[PDB]
């Protein structure tokens, strides 16, 4: 199947230079938009970089604008993120993420394992709930309150729900708040309207424990919530 | 302190040339050039020569019959104040420009002392105002006969009679008609199968024709009951100068922009056609076509260049009107700008069009010789016909560029002389009263007929492609 | 000739069908066509409010 | 040897039977109905991506994604709303004559002039589309591939046969062979129970998907019939022909119900289809225009004349929001 | 617009670019429709110059694509309209089958049918009067009069071939638009593809000058 693996991690001196190689194998890489997203050791996710299909358009985050450079090689199927002059706030795990944007597509589907790099006006998706314990067998709803009405003129509500498992890569659970992510059990159900969203997990069992991030996709930069970790 | 001791004599003439003298004493001290009252009258009727162009004449009249015919008060001659002098120095410099202000009228602190009664205030010059045939009463400092005050040149060219205007009307009518009909004929030929004939070189030829047709209808915007008056004549009754004005109607500025855009678009379309032919004929056979790939960019390019040139015109615009031709067109006032703006595009187009056409003909000549497949007689016949034909078309283009260029230079030099000739004429027309008058040189009208023939010949040249 | 045998077999099989008088057929056609006059964006052109084109 | 005479005896018997119970005069009933007057339509959007003639159109169940065939050999799945493309599937056999679209909206079934209905897969991981199976076995040329489910395809071939395939096994699970001439058009039913074949023998036949034995055989045409489409009720259907006479047959009465004909037309019919309600009939002529007929009065209603060449395919949406005509101008227009 | 629809438009433009490029690349090739009556000689020239069978070759920097339809059993009028806009129609004719059985008359009927067809008013016709090697000796015993009643002349290949060529080239009703070329296939050369090249470059030149607004 799809095989995203990344390399070039470790530790760097502050003000140093490093390149991160995301090697994609086992799909048509020349037609896929690629996102770079990071995660601090003990904080929520944050958006870093985006490259479109065929190097047509590029986007960076406010924090890392002008410092980081993103490039793609189609005939070798490689994604290079070169960073220079590292700050103390860049020590993080780094995932390269697949995306394809056409009608009735499922962007942010497959997330690579990622690498550890350490050193020596927009929408704020303020996810209200932080921690809540559960018992297996019950159904539970988790809600995150948006800072801006996402419902566009087209009729779509650009919100995604991602699940992360303990010591795993976070996988896509719901896309556009309605349609189920492919290869996901029919237990999960997303619902809500403008500035009000909720994911209801019905008859909760094991192999569902972990953390839940709701992520808006209306303008760029895209921002993840604080998240809610469902304790055993 | 505006009084001198001079013995004067009682008046013999009781006029300020229109105003009754309210006094009974007159000296000849202020008149430095005059000696006796007879010579005073002589200089009075001399400066009566300023009868025409009244906007300074009516206000100099006080000074005229104040210096020559002053007022004595018991062996004490009056001297006018600074106000009467400075009222007739700046805008009334006709005496300076032509003959020069003599020593007596140069108001100096002894001649013209400051701050005393003028006494001429009672002499009101209301009975004043005259403009001759080449002049018209206007009240617009924008549109006057800049060199002369008072009046302005009329709308109708004074170098001719209405016979010559009718002659030119008949000329433009004939040529506009024939070209319009022939261009509508080719337009009909291309549009009748327009749903089929979308092949690009032919489409480019269609667009050339279309541009020349709208140029023709532009030139044919006259012969109506009230056309020439609304187009080239102003509200006051002056010819168009410094087109377009932000004061009056935008009637002929549009008839200018359409015809200029028409011709420039047409010629740039033509050079693009020549380039398209060269690049096609390069890849004649082998079913490879360069033109089809980049069509959109070159199509955009051709449309923009005339528009950027015409706005570069409208930025600092000396475009104006014409009664002999009957169209507002550029640079009739100033030879230099029209010279540059006509010569530079045509020079460019000849140098590049000629080159591309020569490369095109040299290519499709060599293809007969060196093509690996033996070309059949049926193909060789057509390629030899097209070779000869492009040669003749290039020859006609060259001929038209030569005739226009030569006529332009001739016009530039002759206009440079005509300006001075006309100035001498209007001076003579002002001097007819003092003590009609021959016109040195005129616009030889046949040369502008040549120019119009050249324009419409170029117009007809781009329609031989349907005459098969 | 087995082609002709199959043909006569099919004709015999098809011959015995319970026909319906067109009196009722056309009536059913008119009834169906008339009953659905409201949900046709081609007959009565819906205003530009709902029409997404 | 003489059994053909007994066959023609039964032929005359069935003709006498179907006529004896025909007091139809359909027009003499419609007089009470109020006329549709005159309906005009404007080109809401133009989809322009092809570099040759297009041969087929099919609206997805979404009534948004239409698939269109081509002659260059590049079927491109249009998005009818924003004029956007989603996939440009480059098929091998550059000759195409039909396209289908799965009711689920997963598989696109193509296949033209080399006897291979090649089904594709859109909703797959690993990015690009792939040739899932190439259904081969026909001896003539594929005329119309149509999907029933995501597993069962019915194909009208050019060798006088109609084949129901099974995608999972990739073989002709059922064959129907009653025609003498090339079977040029196929049309499924709303209930998906029984389809209608239009052949080159100037005779339309009703087949059975489940069983396999033809139940009705409607004649009456002088020339080839080029398109069939079911009345949304599923008890009647229109037939466009080369005689310029689209006619509506009844599945219950077992004969022709009424005729459509206008004197000044001598061209051939290409595609016929009904609006969701089933009041007006869209018909694609060779006059470079499509005619909207009143399917209850035979009176001409509208003329959509916005093409420089003949209209080769005509799709009405499964919600009646718009019609889409595919010309030979390398454009296909969406009218409303 | 919106966020991901902006990317949707990028995808649309990108695949439109790929489609234009592939179209440009494909259109630079030349396509030759290869007709022929059954057993005329269609199997000879296909190899000598080296459902539907797309067979392409290359000679002197041109991409030639022969489409042979002879190996398909269907109504001609139904699928023939598909091949409009093809450059040339290679119409192979069996010459030796003048006596075999009527076959000449059948080939003549097919030629008359496809030459004056509504779709192919514009396109040129190249025909190879093939199998001359066996034909030349066949008329020593069996005169041409057996096939043609209205012929009167010598039974010499040099005349017989010329008369049959004239008889076939007479059929085209439109003389002023579509040219007819003719050759006799010779075993020992690569001159057959040379002739094809010469005829194709001729029609291409003529079409290009017609497209050039001069002709
Ligand atoms: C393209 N061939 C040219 C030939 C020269 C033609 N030509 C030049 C011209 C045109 C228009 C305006 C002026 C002009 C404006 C203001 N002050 C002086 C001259 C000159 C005139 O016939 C003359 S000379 C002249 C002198 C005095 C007043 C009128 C006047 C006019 Cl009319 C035009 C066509
Ligand atoms: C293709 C080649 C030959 C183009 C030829 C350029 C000629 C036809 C164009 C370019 C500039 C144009 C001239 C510029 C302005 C004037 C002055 C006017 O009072 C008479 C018309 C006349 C003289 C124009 C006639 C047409 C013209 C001469």
């Amino acid at each position: 199947d799809v095989q995203l693996v990344e390399s070039g991690g470790g530790l760097v001196q502050p003000g140093g230079s490093r390149k991160l190689s995301c090697s994609a194998s086992g799909f048509a890489f020349s037609s896929f938009g690629m996102h770079w997203v990071r995660q601090a050791p003990e904080k929520g996710l944050e958006w870093v970089a985006y490259i479109s299909s065929g190097s047509g358009t590029i986007y960076y985050a406010d924090t890392v604008k002008g410092r980081f450079t993103i490039s793609r090689d189609d005939p070798k199927n490689t994604l290079f993120l070169q960073m220079t002059s590292l700050r103390s706030e860049d020590t993080a795990m780094y995932y390269c993420v697949r995306s394809i944007y056409y009608y009735g597509s499922s962007p942010f589907d497959f997330w690579g394992q990622g690498t550890t790099l350490t050193v020596s006006s927009d929408i704020v998706m303020t996810q209200a709930t932080s921690s809540v314990p559960v018992t297996p067998g019950e159904s539970v709803s988790i809600s995150c309150r948006s800072s801006k009405s996402l419902l566009h003129s087209n009729g779509n509500t650009y919100l995604y729900w991602f699940l992360q498992r303990p010591g795993q890569s976070p996988q896509l659970l719901i896309y556009r708040m309605s349609n189920l992510a492919s290869g996901v059990p029919d237990r999960f159900s997303g619902s809500g309207s403008g500035t009000a969203f909720t994911l209801t997990i019905s008859r909760l069992e094991a192999e569902d424990v972990g953390v839940y991030y709701c992520m808006q996709h209306l303008e760029y930069p895209l921002t993840f919530g604080a998240g809610t970790k469902l304790e055993l | 302190h505006c009084g001198r001791a001079a013995p004067c004599e009682p008046l013999r003439y009781n006029v300020c040339l229109g105003s009754v003298l309210p006094y009974g004493a007159t000296s000849t001290l202020l008149a430095g050039d005059s000696d006796s009252q007879e010579e005073a009258h002589g200089k009075l009727v001399l400066w009566s020569g300023l009868r025409n162009a009244p906007r300074c004449w009516a206000v100099i009249q006080p000074l005229l019959c104040a210096v020559y015919m002053p007022k004595c008060e018991n062996d004490r001659v009056e001297l006018p104040s600074r106000t009467l002098c400075q009222a007739t120095r700046g805008p009334c410099a006709i005496v300076e420009r032509e003959r020069g202000w003599p020593d007596f009228l140069r108001c100096t602190p002894d001649r013209f002392p400051e701050g005393c009664t003028n006494e001429v205030q009672n002499i009101k010059f209301n009975s004043s105002g005259q403009c001759e045939v080449p002049l018209v009463r206007t009240d617009n400092p924008k549109s006057w006969y800049e060199d002369v005050e008072g009046c302005g040149i009329q709308c109708q060219n004074p170098l001719f009679t209405e016979a010559e205007h009718q002659d030119m009307h008949s000329y433009i009518a004939a040529f506009g008609a024939v070209t319009g009909l022939c261009t509508l004929f080719t337009l009909a030929t291309f549009v009748a199968d327009w749903r089929n004939s979308n092949r690009y070189p032919a489409v480019i030829l269609f667009y050339v024709n279309a541009c020349f047709f709208v140029g023709s209808i532009g030139w044919l915007a006259q012969f109506m009951d009230g056309a020439r008056r609304e187009i080239v004549c102003r509200a006051d009754g002056t010819m168009r100068l410094g087109e377009p004005t932000s004061n009056e109607t935008l009637s002929c500025v549009i008839i200018f922009v359409i015809v200029y855009y028409a011709l420039m678009a047409g010629v740039v379309w033509f050079v693009v056609l020549t380039y398209a032919w060269h690049t096609s004929f390069k890849a004649l056979g082998t079913t490879y076509q360069p033109l089809s790939g980049k069509t959109s960019y070159f199509h955009l390019l051709t449309w923009s260049l005339p528009f950027v040139l015409t706005v570069a015109i409208l930025a600092v615009a000396q475009v104006d009107g014409d009664s002999v031709s009957g169209i507002c067109f550029v640079g009739y006032k100033n030879y230099r700008y029209r010279a540059g703006f006509v010569l530079a595009p045509i020079g460019l187009v000849l140098i590049v069009g000629g080159y591309f056409l020569i490369r095109g003909v040299m290519t499709l000549f060599s293809i007969k010789s060196n093509h690996p497949g033996l070309l059949s007689e049926k193909a060789a016949s057509k390629i030899n016909e097209t070779m000869l034909r492009l040669g003749i078309f290039g020859f006609l283009a060259f001929g038209f560029v030569l005739i226009t260029f030569s006529c332009h230079f001739y016009d530039f030099f002759n206009q440079a002389e005509w300006e001075r000739s006309f100035r001498d004429y209007v001076l003579c027309q002002a001097n007819v009263t003092i003590g009609d008058c021959e016109i040195k040189n005129r616009p030889s009208l046949l040369v502008e007929k040549i120019n119009l023939f050249a324009m419409f010949g170029t117009g007809i040249a781009m329609s031989t492609w349907v005459w098969t | 000739i087995a082609q002709a045998r199959k043909l006569v077999e099919q004709l015999k099989m098809e011959a015995n069908i319970d026909r319906i008088k067109v009196s009722k057929a056309a009536a059913d056609l008119m009834a169906y066509c008339e009953a659905h006059a409201k949900e046709d964006p081609l007959l009565t052109p819906v205003p530009a409010s709902e029409n997404p084109f | 040897d003489q059994l053909r005479q007994e066959a023609e005896q039964l032929k005359n018997q069935i003709r006498d039977a179907r006529k004896a119970c025909a007091d139809a005069t359909l027009s003499q009933i419609t007089n009470n109905i109020d006329p549709v007057g005159r309906i005009q339509m404007r080109t809401r959007r133009t989809l322009r991506g092809h570099l040759a003639k297009i041969y087929a159109m099919h609206w997805g169940t979404d009534s948004r994604l239409l698939v269109s065939a081509s002659q260059d050999g590049k079927l491109i799945i249009w998005d009818s709303y924003t004029t956007n493309k989603v996939h440009a599937i480059p098929l091998r056999s550059s000759w195409v004559m039909t396209c289908a679209y799965a009711p689920s909206g997963n598989y696109v079934a193509c296949g033209g002039l080399d006897n291979i209905c090649s089904i594709y897969n859109l909703k797959t991981r690993e990015g690009n589309v792939r040739v899932s199976r190439e259904l081969a076995g026909h001896t003539g040329y594929l005329s119309c591939c149509r999907f029933l489910d995501d597993n069962q395809i019915v194909t009208s071939s050019g060798d006088t046969t109609c084949a129901l395939w099974d995608i999972e096994t990739g073989q002709q699970t059922t064959t129907f062979t009653g025609h003498t001439g090339d079977v040029m058009s196929l049309s499924l039913a709303p209930d998906t129970r029984l389809f209608v074949s239009g052949a080159c023998d100037a005779s339309a036949k009703l087949w059975d998907v489940r069983e396999g034995m033809c139940r009705q055989t409607f004649t009456g045409h002088e020339s080839d019939i080029n398109a069939i489409c079911f009345f949304p009720n599923g008890n009647a259907f229109a037939t466009g022909s080369d005689d310029a006479t689209c006619r509506l047959f009844d599945l219950r009465a077992d004969q022709e119900l009424m005729t459509y004909s206008h004197d000044n037309i001598i061209c051939g019919i290409t595609s016929v289809s009904f609006s969701k309600s089933g009041r007006l009939l869209l018909a694609g002529y060779d006059d470079f225009n499509c005619n909207v007929w009143d399917a209850l009065k035979a009176d001409r209603a509208g003329v959509l004349a916005g093409h420089d060449n003949r209209v080769s395919c005509l799709g009405v949406t499964d919600d009646g929001m718009a019609v889409a005509t595919g010309s030979w101008d390398s454009f296909l227009k969406i009218w409303n | 617009l919106s966020a991901e629809d902006k990317a949707a438009v990028e995808r649309s433009k990108m695949i439109d670019r790929n489609l234009r490029e592939d179209g440009e690349k494909a259109a630079r090739e030349v396509k030759l429709l290869l007709l022929g009556a059954g057993e005329s000689g269609k199997s000879t020239i296909v190899k000598q110059m080296k459902g539907i069978v797309e067979t392409h070759f290359t000679f002197k920097d041109l991409h030639f694509k022969m489409f042979d339809v002879g190996g398909q059993r269907s109504e001609r009028k139904k699928w023939i309209h598909c091949f409009e806009g093809v450059t040339a129609i290679i119409f192979c004719v069996a010459l030796s089958d003048y006596d075999l059985v009527n076959r000449m008359h059948e080939s003549m009927k097919l030629f008359d049918s496809i030459c004056n067809n509504k779709w192919f008013t514009d396109t040129s016709i190249i025909l190879f009067l093939n199998k001359k090697d066996l034909f030349e000796e066949k008329i020593k015993k069996s005169p041409l009069t057996i096939c043609y009643p209205e012929y009167a002349g010598s039974n010499t290949y040099e005349e017989a071939a010329a008369y049959i060529q004239c008889q076939f080239e007479d059929l085209n009703k439109r003389k002023d638009t579509k040219e007819i070329y003719t050759h006799f296939t010779c075993a020992t050369d690569t001159k057959n593809v040379q002739f094809v090249f010469d005829a194709v470059t001729d029609v291409i030149i003529k079409n290009n000058l017609k497209d050039c607004g001069l002709f």
